[PDB]
């Protein structure tokens, strides 16, 4: 009965609820993008990362503005955008930064 | 006679009867010519030192061999050998054997004067320790992958064209390596430097996974691939390869890369490509090097940050998260302290100014990061002076765009300045003097750091700026302000740099110190409180000099004749109204005589 | 004025009527002199319309919204929406906006009112039944991901340079489309071909994810790149873009390359790379173009089977499971068969034939399967002609592994070799011996198969001796021992090849078929069984002409210039032209091997 | 505690024990090498094969030999070598062939 359209990438603004959103994960692994609404190279990334979400539905999909959120991408270093960060339970894994749809759909196989 | 030997080999009569399996196939490629004799997976534990001179490739792999059967003889061109329990090799091998493999064995050291009809030599996942003196010169490729070599030996056969040694427990790489050399694989090793000498035939070079901090300036010009990743590389040489075409120099320490790549050449049909991921770099050099590779009037090398396309993006962190990338002890009672400091405003200013000033090479340093450490815990309890360095951010940021230098100039300064209002200088005006040169030798080094930077690609404005305060030390009498540091670089500056500005410096302040003295500066916050009479009396002197004075109708009416500058006027009375005031109090003491020449 | 506006447009006042919360986000926009408004995140239900002038961007992402507010009544360059719902595009634009950005709506359809504004408008993840007949002038990049689009217009904006569209179901193109136009993704479309006049500056080409059976020949040349990656094409096309850099054909059912890369110039400064992986090659293409590459002098492309380096590898199969590759559809009771019939001698050499004949392009047509299937299983029955086809497979890989297309010729023969043997022939000579002129006729197109292999790359030998064969069946007069079959090509044949097959295989019948008939071989089996006292009175002939007084004249003049067997092999011969024209001469058809053509 | 040296590949001689080898994985993944003596871009990829079953001790390290076992070579297809396939619950998985380090290596981690 329940099919809304609007994918399963998830957005984000309180950082305290950003946290809890890693826990509320627990051991599954989680997707992190930063991206910015006037980034040129990032805009040719953001469609199919979305498309990607419903694909691999077993991971969850989180959004971050660096602009309406000026304390994560602090908190996580972000320096190049777009940057994408994976997370199982806590604790790094792996980060990149880039234009790059290849990078990005190869490194979650590559984890999970 | 072979039949003989060969069903002898039944009569040591081991457990395994897999034993004539092998004879089988001895005699089956004997008749039907197989020119090679294939036998595996057998599980034998020796083998006759007598084959069939029709053979010429010989395979045993993957049976327990022990040991090797002595003197094996015939005419055996290639001789495989690999996944076998084995201890060590005869001196006695056919001298008619060209290629030889042996992988996941058990050799723990190579004996003397193997086969000279040798070209190859496979020995990946043994134990070899240590590696002979003298090998056969017809050698062309060595591998030892997976193998503890403390050390190569300083002579080689000379006409190898693959050398393979990634494998572990390399300190360092001998100056005289074999001049026909075209691939060298020095991979997952432990070592720290390369030699300055390397083969000029060299093609391909890895050296990822190891320790090396520089790369040296006389590399091969033939060296067309470069991996330097997994590394702990602090810069790149200004001297690249010739014929490079790619580097991978990823996973490394880099934070600005060399002045020197400029068009560079491209010797190569393919664009030489540089990789350099995973490397905390400065904005500086991030920014500029994508405004060249933006621009279609580069002729240079691709330089790759990402993948990968990509914006820089602009935040500032918060300032107690700031102030702790200076100081290393964390402590609760500290922290809290810097956000109490956060309230007030012009803060976001000075945080912002903390990151961009570790921002590049030099200033992360940890003895310039001491005395930065010592600055700030002089910020942690004045308030006075903590609200005014903050002020000084606040006008860095609208003041054009990347001025970070003068900055922290003006803040050192502006201690002086507070040190002064306090009063910590009553009658040590002999004692200032000397302080109050030290600073004006310092804003002559600012602005020979701004005329320098202007030719600098990726050299911030920071490090030429303390590069000169710290190489001209000596030279300039900077034992305040200034403390006896290490650099790991002299940030572009020359020599003919430091003899130039150690000349103007000098000369500017043998005629400028004089006046430069009275317009400065915390001194004056001293006459208010040696002399207030005269303070007060020179105020009342510039009020009566500007009321009805005749230089001002001779310029009005001058102005008309060529086409508010009445203030322009008054600053004019005023540098001589501060020089006259200065000469006074100067001859009230002993202290009219240090501003002398001097120099 | 706009303190009016707002204040009275919150008395909607639907729950979680936190509009303050923008309207402290609103007049700090303008106070702070920003022309950046940040709209993320309200829970929202409806949004004030009226506000404001003087905001060249605003942002509207992370909103409950359902449509457009009424009358916006402000100046804006650029307007973002995000993961709400909409209808549509109320008419109400003005015409200052630039770019817009619409990524996830309920949307339906076309409004198709122009601000004449725009030049950037994504459509990503929103459904749309079709595209306005004609877009504003000043539209530069149009992107539709995730739709459903039936049908393209005729006429897009003439300056349009980026179109991106992965719509699910969109099948075919306008032939024409902008020319300027440079980019172009088309993937997950389903499509089926390709237009055969594009724009003549594209120079980026995406049709990838879609199932496409042959891309157009000629193409702009502008193009730089090219992703045709998995489709089910069969043939690249020969007459490949000049400033062709890169090209992926990964995933699809290439079996040979396209002939015309013997040097194909790549104006690129880059080397031109085509890549082509997960495609069923024959090992003829494989060997060839590999080999090719190991030649420093070749100046062509780059083909990349695999990555990187690599090694073929020649496994011959088992018999059984090589005649489940002409056997499609056949029960157990054959399998079990064909496994018994795998312990015979010359078995090995069979089951590797079976395999390079249909390691090519032509002959894995279902129709030449079908006879191949119908000629195995008259074999499966036979046993008795099996052993003779097993051992001309022997004979056939022992002198050279290339040499499969004349077996299969001699494997047909064979079928009369037996019959005439069997005695299937009850004195039909007239009847033979027209496909005993066949045989002929396929004997001459074998040989100018075999000259026609050494000035091509790709194109496998049983290719062209089957395309002679079939295009020729009725100028050739093939109307027996050979059953038509519509090919993918013409097997790399050109016209005038044609008009040579016919003249020279005409005539050779014509001049020496008496002698050839004579010698040709079945027909002694059938002569065995029409004539044996004959037949035995030249065989003893034979037998006494071996003593022959003249037979040291002609070895002691060869010695001066083993040796004896030629001159044997040319006197027997005669003696079988003779027994030939006349026993031949008996049943009243000496007449037939006359002439016959012109 | 018992420890052996060499690398985790195990080498196959038979057919039938090539199926049980698989069979006796599990959860596992199986990554089979197709190389042989003769050929020279196997030998480039040889040594790095076996250090790759030293770092991955959860997945399991087969190398069939083209030569000797012609019938496994024609069951899974070999066409060129070295070609590397990857099984798991005793079905195909990946299949990948070319003298690459890269991505054989990125290949194992896409599927664990």
């Amino acid at each position: 009965h329940h099919h809304h359209h609007g994918s399963m990438v998830k957005q984000i603004e309180s950082k305290t609820a950003f946290q809890e959103a890693l826990d509320a994960a627990g051991d599954k692994l989680v997707v992190v993008d930063f991206s910015a609404t006037w980034c040129g190279p990032c805009k040719m990334i953001k469609p199919f990362f979305h498309s990607l979400s419903e694909k691999y539905s077993n991971v969850i999909f989180l959004e971050v503005d660096v602009d309406d959120c000026q304390d994560v991408a602090s908190e996580c270093e972000v320096k190049c955008m777009p940057t994408f960060q994976f997370f199982k339970k806590g604790q790094k894994v792996g980060e990149f930064s880039g234009a790059n749809k290849e990078k990005l759909e190869a490194t979650i196989n590559e984890l999970v | 006679e072979l039949i003989w030997s060969e069903w002898v080999k039944e009569a040591p009569a081991k457990e395994a009867a897999n034993r004539e399996e092998a004879v089988q196939r001895m005699r089956d490629c004997l008749k039907n010519n197989k020119t090679e004799l294939r036998l595996k997976i057998l599980g034998l534990t020796t083998i006759p030192a007598y084959i069939p001179e029709q053979i010429t490739t010989l395979i045993l792999d993957n049976n327990e061999l022990k040991s090797l059967p002595e003197n094996l003889q015939g005419n055996i061109k290639t001789l495989y050998a690999n996944s076998n329990q084995l201890t060590s090799i005869p001196a006695t091998l056919p001298d008619t054997i060209q290629e030889m493999e042996l992988s996941i064995n058990r050799i723990t050291e190579l004996p003397e004067r193997l086969p000279s009809a040798l070209q190859s030599l496979d020995l990946f996942h043994n134990k070899i320790s240590c590696l002979p003196e003298n090998l056969p010169e017809e050698l062309r490729y060595l591998s030892v992958y997976d193998n503890s070599i403390r050390t190569l030996p300083a002579h080689l056969p000379s006409e190898i064209t693959h050398l393979n040694v990634q494998s572990n427990s390399l300190t360092a790489l001998p100056e005289t390596l074999p001049p026909g050399l075209k691939t060298l694989e020095a991979g997952e090793n432990a070592l720290t430097s390369l030699p300055a000498s390397l083969p000029p035939e060299l093609q391909v070079l890895d050296v990822s996974k190891n320790q090396i901090t520089v790369l040296p300036e006389t590399l091969p010009p033939t060296i067309t691939t470069l991996d330097v990743s997994r590394n702990a590389l602090t810069n790149l040489p200004e001297n690249l390869p010739a014929a490079l075409q790619i580097m991978q120099a990823s996973r490394n320490n880099l934070v600005r890369l060399p002045e020197s790549l400029p068009h560079f050449r491209g010797e190569g049909p393919q664009p030489t490509r540089i990789i350099v991921e995973y490397n905390p770099f400065s904005e500086r050099t991030i920014q500029n090097m994508q405004r060249l590779m933006s621009s279609v009037d580069y002729q240079g090398p691709r330089v790759l940050f990402a993948m990968g396309d990509f914006s820089i993006v602009r935040v500032t962190r918060p300032l107690h998260q700031a102030v702790q990338g200076w100081l290393t002890s964390l402590e609760e009672e500290d922290v809290n302290q810097w956000r109490a400091f956060e309230a007030e405003a012009n803060a976001a200013a000075f945080s912002g100014f903390l990151d961009y000033l570790g921002d590049t090479q030099n200033t992360r340093h940890p003895d310039f990061k001491e005395q930065v450490s010592a600055w700030l815990m002089r910020l942690a309890e004045d308030s006075a002076l903590r609200e005014t360095v903050f002020i000084i951010a606040m006008n860095a940021t609208i003041s054009c765009e990347d001025r970070v230098t003068l900055a922290y100039h003006q803040m050192q300064e502006a201690t002086l300045v507070h040190d002064a209002e306090r009063g910590a200088f009553d009658s040590h005006l002999a004692e200032l003097i000397m302080a109050g040169r030290e600073i004006f030798r310092l804003e002559q080094i600012e602005s020979l750091a701004r005329e320098k930077v202007k030719r600098l690609f990726f050299i911030d404005e920071v490090e030429v700026f303390l590069g000169f305060q710290n190489q001209l030390r000596e030279s300039l009498s900077l034992t305040t302000m200034t403390r006896d540091m290490r650099f790991y670089n002299v940030s572009g500056i020359t020599e003919s740099d430091l003899d130039e500005a150690e000349i103007r410096i000098k000369m500017a302040e043998n005629r400028d110190f004089h006046k430069w003295f009275a317009l400065w500066g915390p001194w004056h916050k001293v006459l208010e409180r040696i002399a207030p009479e005269e303070w007060r009396e020179m105020m009342a002197k510039r009020d009566e000099c500007i009321e009805t004075d005749e230089y001002q109708s001779r310029v009005n009416a001058e102005l008309e004749d060529l086409r508010a500058i009445g203030i322009k006027i008054m600053e004019e009375i005023n540098q001589t109204l501060f020089t006259e005031i200065m000469e006074n109090i100067l001859l009230k003491k002993e202290v009219s005589s240090l501003m002398s020449a001097y120099w």
